[PDB]
């Protein structure tokens, strides 16, 4: 993951530095990412700010799990692991968010866990409208 | 209440209207607002143990969402220190000095492990916090149940019919609301 970060991100790393807790920075080193740097680099950028921004709707709207959908789930199930991890977070800070239960719903669809989607819908009908 | 019965697990059914001679009211809204004050209770001791481990976010906002932290957080701290303890060259002050939890068990008498007490002792101490953190989440995610329901009506027969496991009645209320019982699936043993 230290590879990942190169000299024009420097910049939005010391931003980032400076405000820990600016939206608007971490939305603009995302988007800096997305448009210039690998799939790879944007996808650790956007779990570094979903880490250390969970409370964030557009960070959390704005997550996208594209660079592991296209892999097997039963070979790549650390990655299925880690998404289902971020998940967990983001509904811990985004609880009441229908979107972001709409994105695990989908994830959970897509893996072959009959029983953990169920749980998982079965969660979101209680704790959702 | 003075024997050690859980005041969560314990109801009473009948009429609203009669004055209640304990100290706790046993009825569905007095245990309604039991299970509340229980969960802000808990609500504020996870924030605070998530404030004492420096977990970012409010963990405290909600029952589902303080049990989903407390899990990301104690699950693999608990695992580590179990680990820990598992190695046969780990003495009791390794044991005390790996135990995750010294900053929330702070608040506690000092010392909480006392200098002349054995790996054993310690590790009775570490399991008594772990137990306490443990029962802390148990209660959020039993009063999870109420939250997660809207009706008063729903979240009592919700309550009585799984979550209450010693439930005190008179006979002419039992007789009463036979039916009902029978209908709202309430199984004793």
């Amino acid at each position: 993951d230290v590879a990942l970060v190169c000299e024009d991100d420097a910049p939005y790393e010391q931003d980032i530095l400076r405000n820990p807790g600016s939206i608007r920075p971490w939305l603009s080193y995302i988007e800096y990412k997305l448009q210039h740097g690998t799939l790879r680099e944007q996808a650790f950028v956007m779990e570094r700010a979903c880490v250390q921004l969970p409370r964030s709707y557009k960070l959390w709207k704005m997550f996208r799990v594209n660079h592991i959908s296209k892999l097997n789930p039963a070979i790549f199930a650390t990655e299925y692991q880690k998404v289902n991890a971020l998940f967990e977070r983001a509904l811990i800070l985004l609880n009441k968010m229908p979107r972001i239960w709409e994105m695990y719903l989908k994830f959970l669809m897509q893996q072959p866990l009959v029983t953990f989607t169920r749980r998982t819908f079965d969660r979101a009908l209680r704790a959702l409208p | 209440v003075a024997l050690d019965i859980d005041e969560r697990h314990l109801l009473r059914l009948g009429h609203g209207e009669e004055e209640l001679e304990t100290e706790g009211s046993f009825s569905k809204h007095g245990r309604v607002e039991s299970f509340l004050d229980n969960r802000q209770r808990f609500l504020y001791e996870v924030s605070r143990l998530a404030a004492s481990m420096g977990a970012p976010g409010a963990h405290g906002n909600s029952a589902e969402t303080a049990g989903y932290f407390n899990k990301v957080y104690v699950e693999p701290a608990w695992a580590k220190f179990n680990d820990i303890i598992q190695r046969e060259d780990v003495g009791p002050e390794d044991i005390v000095r790996a135990f995750p939890f010294h900053a929330y068990f702070s608040d506690a008498p000092q010392p909480l492990f006392p200098p002349e007490a054995d790996r054993e002792t310690v590790l009775e101490i570490a399991n008594g916090c772990y137990r306490h953190i443990s029962k802390i989440f148990e209660e959020l995610a039993d009063v999870l149940p109420f939250e997660i329901l809207r009706r008063d009506k729903d979240k009592a027969n919700y309550l009585l019919t799984s979550e209450a496991r010693i439930i005190a009645m008179t006979s002419t209320h039992a007789a009463m609301k036979r039916g009902e019982i029978a209908s709202l699936g309430f199984q004793y043993d």
